[PDB]
């Protein structure tokens, strides 16, 4: 899943987003959000 | 021959025997936690190597943190 | 059951009458009450990550790469810029590219590694912890990237800066961690007491602000006419450190309103409940304005220390502990929030409830500390240790009710971290000594005690060593917390202890006992010369000659200890700066100074750690050898080197000679010299690198257990490999044979030359659970006050449990006991050390001894 | 021709016979007379690497690449290590894998690159300089791989490092060489005095024990119970500089014993001739003893002195110089060898002979500078002065018979470089003095002439603000040498001048008047803003206002020169340790300290260069515009922006408005205030890195050509691009009328605030080489010695000759002009420049002129 | 147009230039010595860029050391 | 031209010589001396 930086942001670039991801195990529910271009 | 003893390039090496925990700095050392007592000490040795050194009580695999100080 | 005093018959049932038929061995499966759902929700899936005996307890648990790369990045593109800016710049990068993690039920939200399971590596402190990790099973992955990284920084890891300047034979001596803890350099271990209060009150854009004001008149006195080259040069590191700064604290806003946007987005998108998607943007919220803006609320308050947690602990270094004064600290806010309503309304029991969320978030703090690191913390993560009551700046009651929510907190959700030390004074309110109470007797093993008086008044003694004459001032030296287990130093929003390089690490006196009686040859454990050659067995013809070998091989190893340490330092300011601390600490920036060049306040200690088995070995080799000549030293040294096999009966002897805790004067004259002389005296001719002394702080905390096991058979009577003493001034498990006042008046005669001594004691349930419980423990505690003891701490925990937990140590999960300094979940423990804590006595009190305490009924 | 002078008629016919009839236009073509076979050949086939213009004269010339790529080869193997160990194992290197070179007939052997022909580059100082190399026909080869060097070094070059620390429009302000300057940190340009006399007295094996017994007292200081972190941390740097040194010295050693053994192959295996095998096996002998072991001779002087030379000067760092007191530091050696013949036995001849060789080695040796430095010493191959004479520790005369041989050898054998300044004292023998004049006489334009009391009382007052309270002892005073053409500085074992950043570099009055008239805008060269705003035209209503304006272009121009070259200090002992120049210093040995961070003896200086035609344009503006009010301001301006194309006879004023040098009242009272007060004066207030002042030392070199064809016409007469003033205090060219003794009279009445001023003198070649030559000039200088000036020096060359020179430059290559502190082959100088020499006035002696100089005949 | 001025990609950048010499400090600047008088001065004008500017006087080749400064 | 190390010397390494070689140009006659192995 990918989501566009908002160009207002402390860590705009451009083409920059965050990918984010939902993950899941025996403990439990978690997402997960890495920096991309 | 029951005590850690040099054999180069030995197929039993301190480093896959149940007894041997790496030493706490240095990971090219080893521990020898074989000397168990029967008051509960455990009386280690001292591994200069632990890929060219063994003894008659190697026994490959691996104790539980719950066997180990 | 019954006791007769003063012409009463105490009965010692239980508060809760239920607990009359409560089997013994399950009691502590009945008493955790999460506050809330949530947090009851967060404790049942908390990802904990105990490590003992040199591994983690879970297979799960596993290292990450995110924080190496990166940092490995940062470092080839930043080669010829000036090495704090370059630092800067490694610990923007990592805040830049990190994955960050959100967790279902979190308010506190934030972490130290790409996943939820994980913890970061640092290949920029010790190349070995890092090949060790490599080796083990939760090396970082790819393990072909990691290794290449590793062999990166190896010339350039502060391992490798350091080594150069010490006798190889000597390093290889305290490498081995028998007679002496390896050096910090070596190792990667470090601590830290975060500047808290200048984040909170002023928030980071203002210290941006700040350092670039400082750069811009920094500039403009470079170009004023007439230059003098005598002093403008000085502003070079200034500007250095101030522009590293500002690359810091910009990094860290960032970082902390990218994890504020994942809450958004994941409330946007992902979670399909409207109270929760309220929730993740109230926490949203509070991230883009925290740490960047002053906090105004508790909420506000909570995660801006947490975020500075993370990057002062785990991100831009690694440090063990948890030091802070969080009443104190986080007064202001309650306030705000609970009290005037003023921003974040809150009732004290959301104040409850958010404290065990923050208990809970540091109980998944994973550490990447090596291996030896993850041997001496058994049952635990890591160190956390905070610091609570005491008094403020005018001599007066620090504990409020802020401090009342931190104790109610640790009591409802029962987790083995964070431990937390009380500061007691005959000033602090009944109300909150009776929180404190109710966590010790349900056995959680905190707080743990601290002489106020003594301590505040270390902090003026070393305030006068200050290298600028700004050390702390009287009322400042109130501001004190432990930096980790046991050692006090100042909180606040200036000269705080920055490193472990100023004062921490340990030496170990059984086994320079051990080799003071070999002429220095370790010939049990490592086979090798370990110390000086102070001389074979015939050249000790009197006690005398035995007593000084053992100050020449302490002598030898101290001074391997702080000059280690020392050098560390030189480094640590010149290639590990610290910009992001350098910035929240107001000396610093105010000189433009490197958190690790600044040392505004003195705190030199080191630790003695298995102390009472080379007092207790001493004392029977004067009775048994010298003064009864029963046996010579070399009938002795033969028993030694067999074990005892075939010489039990000359085992048996010394063994039953006087011992430590006794209150017997044989015994505690000796070993009164011992700590004053040569434990304190000695260790205190030196100075450290801040210009004070340094002086002993004794504990254990699983060292007691490592150290034991490299340290062969000696004249107290144990066997080779058995457990050293578990604290810095209690008797060896099982030779207090007299009752515990005996131990207080044993204990009470050390009162020289001491920084502090960790006293473990184990007090009876049936007493503690009483109604009586409280009077006699606080009896216990204005006595042990007016004794002038440093320390004490209790394990409450019968024997019938633990042997169950040992059994079927799935039945016993919230079995909660005392190690040394620091708490831990029983049956995370390894069996040796179990039974060290079992073996503990069990304290009951004699009418004589409730006499003594002055106790009424 | 002829004069009447008391009464008598001089007769100023030659001294030799046959100079009545031998043409003017050739007389220098006949006057070389090498002292044997071997040096006359040395000199036919002498490989000179002259540059002009900014590029080399013969197209055979070119840079080296074997430097750049062992320099890198070692720092890239080298990284995480002690930045003053990474040096000395970059040096080593490259001594270790250098090719080396023996050229026929040499008996003083070495060079500083692979081959006779070419010259080593510097990645480490400038990048912009290594850059310009590989855009020139004389790049490094291969090309390709000279880039990626450069590219490598570029992060980690000096240039680099000090750049952040300026403004960028100060930078590219510095970085045209028109008003400053450019730092010697963008040009990699630099100086140094050697302490020749520690390598030649002690050998370097000794320098090696006696580093190696430091470091082994430190290391046994830092296991010293009890360590001392305040003191015993001071240990690390001081190992690290030792242990360096050693690395060091231990490569030179090797060095220059494999140089040795290329002698000893070349003789057993290529050259046929018995003779010369036996000489090459003597010298083989002799670089295997030397440097290694103290000197015992004159040939391993001569052979040490050469060895350190390239190391200090080529080989660790690049820079420009000879500075060496010759005869005081080759005198023991000279008396062993030729007056007691207990080594190396030799006659004065032979000494001579040697002498010669060493001039011949000199004008082999290329210089790997930036192109400003390859434009600014047309003629030559770089700066190479030393100097002799003076007086000794008691004040006496220290001219001997190795100062003779020295002389006569550069009479000789007639090479442009090395140039010779000679102390002058009352005390200087005759027999000495003739010898100076013979060189003169020649026209070879050297021994220039210095004041001896003056620099002597410099020395002591200097000495007055060293940091470390050790500066020259008065008796130390009397150890003085010029650094590099003008300004003096302390020669021997210790407190000598390590580097050009303590003093050194220039400023240029002439275009800081220029942008003083137009708001400090450069309309005429970069069309840019080149100082401060100071004031448009129209705000420039009196001439105290013109005054002001050029004070504070001067002050925001000089602030920039010191303080550039303070930030450059800061580096260079961080990164660019001098670990051998650190060796075989005293002080450096003794402490543990780099070369560059030490400075016992302060010494700050900068070089006012076109001073003189500032001054002369504020004469006329005060005369014409002010007092006159015959134009105003615009109309000056007005003409100046037309190249005065319109306004021939406003030019023709300001050109005959009164001018320095002669003696006029108007003139040189507003030009003697100019010196003392401003140019002198407001230097002075500068303190540089050693915590000295700095003052100034007037001199030329050949930026008065290159920043006049920067600078626009001025109000001294000057069309737009042409020649400034020659000197420091010279007479503008062609504008002295009065005659010689006129000249001293206003050369003298500046005496406040110097460092040291240049002057320029050219004097009739009839009188000199008469008869009554040497009474005259001895007379002469007694008077100006009287006068209390700081420096002479002489042109004695005809213009018939210089102008034969410019037709047919090949039948002149013996001539040999003087230019401005250093001497030139003139037709390798640009006809540009040529010109400048012959319009300096040749001057002739009224009977007026003897009688003020109290000549007597 | 007899003034040094921008031309960008120019075949006749001052970088060839007989009357051009590099810049003594760097060699992306350049010393224009077009302007001579007849009184001997080389009035010199700076370069900005070697690469992208040029004049009506442009002329290829190079000067020998004799005619520069 | 191949010259082994002296054994002795103070830059001796196993394999180490000089490789020597004379040349001349217009200038004259000189000999270069390059470490090789
Ligand atoms: O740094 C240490 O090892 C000691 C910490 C403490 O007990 O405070
Ligand atoms: O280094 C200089 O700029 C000049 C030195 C000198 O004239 O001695
Ligand atoms: S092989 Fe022998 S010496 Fe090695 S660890 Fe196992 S039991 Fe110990
Ligand atoms: S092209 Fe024009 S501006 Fe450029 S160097 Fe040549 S004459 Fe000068």
């Amino acid at each position: 899943n990918f989501f566009p930086v908002p160009k207002d942001a402390d860590d705009y670039e451009a083409g920059k987003a965050d990918c984010v991801r939902e993950k899941e195990d025996e403990k439990g529910k978690y997402w997960l959000s890495k920096p991309i271009f | 021959q029951n005590q850690p003893h040099t054999e180069v390039g030995t197929a039993r090496p301190c480093r896959s025997c149940k007894w041997q925990t790496p030493d706490p700095t240095d990971p090219h050392r080893g521990q020898c936690t074989a000397n168990r007592h029967a008051m509960g000490g455990v009386w280690k040795r001292w591994l200069r190597d632990v890929e060219n050194t063994t003894c008659s009580r190697h026994e490959e695999g691996k104790l539980s943190f719950r066997d180990h100080v | 059951k019954v006791l007769e005093y003063k012409g009463k018959k105490l009965n010692f049932t239980p508060e809760d009458p239920a607990e009359e038929t409560i089997p013994a061995d399950e009691l502590h499966e009945h008493l955790q009450k999460p506050s809330t759902a949530r947090t009851k929700r967060l404790k049942e899936r908390c990802r904990w990550k105990h490590a003992s005996a040199g591994e983690f307890i879970e297979k799960s648990v596993t290292a990450g790469i995110e924080r190496m790369r990166y940092l490995t990045e940062a470092h080839k593109a930043s080669e010829g810029k000036p090495e704090a800016i370059r630092r800067a710049l490694g610990l923007a990068n990592v805040l830049n590219k990190s994955t960050l993690v959100l967790q279902e039920d979190e308010f506190i939200v934030g972490y130290h590694a790409e996943d939820p399971n994980m913890f970061p590596l640092y290949p920029e402190l010790s190349h070995m912890a890092v090949q060790d990790y490599l080796r083990s099973d939760y090396s970082p992955q790819p393990a072909d990237e990691a290794a290449a990284i590793n062999e990166y920084w190896k010339p350039h890891s502060l391992q490798s800066k350091c080594q150069p300047y010490f006798d190889p034979a000597d390093l290889g001596r305290m490498y081995q961690v028998s007679s002496m803890e390896a050096p910090s350099f070596a190792s990667g271990y470090n601590s830290i007491v975060p500047p808290y209060e200048t984040v909170l009150e002023d928030g980071l854009l203002a210290r941006i602000k700040l350092a670039e004001k400082h750069i811009a008149e920094a500039q403009a006195d470079m170009s004023t006419f007439p230059w003098n080259g005598t002093k403008g040069l000085d502003n070079i590191a200034k500007i250095d450190n101030w522009k590293a700064m500002v690359i810091a604290c910009k990094a860290v806003i960032s970082w902390a309103r990218r994890q504020g946007r994942l809450c958004k987005i994941v409330a946007e998108n992902f979670e399909t409940d409207p109270k929760r998607q309220a929730e993740l943007l109230e926490i949203a919220d509070i991230c883009q304005r925290i740490p960047a803006e002053p906090c105004k609320g508790l909420k506000d308050a909570m995660q801006a220390k947490f975020f500075t947690f993370l990057i002062c602990h785990a991100i831009e270094r690694y440090a063990s502990g948890y030091a802070q004064k969080e009443d104190t600290l986080l007064w202001p806010y309650y306030k705000a929030s609970v009290v005037d309503k003023k921003f974040q309304p809150m009732s004290h029991m959301d104040a409850v409830e958010l404290v065990e969320m923050e208990r809970l978030k540091i109980s998944e703090h994973g550490a990447g500390k090596s291996r030896a690191y993850r041997e001496i913390f058994p049952g635990s993560n890591d160190l956390f240790i905070l610091t609570v009551g005491g008094t403020n700046a005018k001599g007066e009651d620090a504990c409020n009710d802020m401090t009342d929510a931190i104790l109610e907190a640790a009591k409802r959700i029962r987790t083995a971290e964070p431990s937390i030390v009380f500061r007691y004074s005959k000033k602090n309110r009944e109300k909150t000594l009776r929180w404190v109470f109710e966590c010790i007797r349900d056995g959680l093993g905190y707080p743990s005690i601290k002489h106020d008086e003594i301590g505040t008044e270390q902090m003026k003694e070393y305030a006068k060593f200050s290298l600028n004459g700004n050390g702390a001032t009287d009322e400042e030296a109130h501001n004190w917390v432990n930096v980790l287990c046991m050692s006090p130093g100042i909180h606040g929003r200036r000269k705080t202890q920055k490193t472990r390089s100023e004062g921490g690490g340990s030496i170990f006196p059984a086994k320079l006992l051990e080799i003071s009686l070999n002429d220095g040859y370790d010939w049990s454990y490592a086979d090798m010369q370990l110390g000086p050659k102070t001389g074979d067995l015939s050249s000790l013809k009197s006690f005398e000659d035995v007593w000084e070998a053992f100050r020449k091989q302490y002598q030898y190893a101290i001074n391997l200890c702080i000059s280690t340490k020392d050098v560390s330092r030189y480094f640590e300011q010149r290639f590990l700066q610290m910009p992001f601390v350098s910035a929240i600490d107001d000396g610093c920036m105010e000189l433009g100074m490197d958190a690790c060049a600044l040392s505004e306040q003195p705190n030199g200690w080191h630790n003695p750690i298995t102390t009472i088995v080379a007092a207790n070995s001493l004392v029977a080799i004067k009775k048994l050898v010298f003064e009864e000549k029963k046996y010579t030293l070399e009938q002795l040294s033969q028993a030694l080197k067999a074990n005892w096999e075939g010489f039990e009966e000359m085992r048996v002897d010394f063994k039953r000679a006087p011992k430590w805790g006794n209150d017997d004067d044989y015994a505690d004259g000796i070993i009164t010299r011992f700590y004053e002389e040569i434990i304190g005296g000695e260790m205190r001719k030196i100075t450290n690198y801040s210009g004070g002394p340094v002086m002993p702080t004794g504990q254990a905390v699983g060292l007691y257990m490592e150290v034991g096991s490299r340290t062969g058979p000696t004249p107290d009577g144990r066997f080779g490999g058995e457990a050293a003493d578990d604290g810095g001034i209690s008797p060896y498990m099982g030779t207090d044979k007299k009752g515990p006042t005996a131990v207080l008046r044993s204990v009470s005669k050390v009162q020289k030359n001491q920084k502090g001594n960790l006293l473990n004691q184990r007090l009876s349930v049936p007493i503690m659970r009483s109604k009586h419980g409280f009077e006699i423990w606080n009896s216990y505690i204005k006595t042990w006050h007016d004794l002038n003891i440093d320390h004490v701490q209790f394990n409450v925990v019968s024997t019938d449990e633990m042997r169950a937990a040992q059994r079927e140590p799935e039945k016993h999960h919230d079995l909660i006991v005392r190690v040394s300094g620091y708490s831990a979940r029983f049956v995370d423990i390894p069996t040796y050390g179990q039974n060290t804590i079992i073996a503990r006595q069990e304290q009951d009190f004699s009418a004589s001894d409730l006499e003594f305490l002055n106790v009424e009924i």
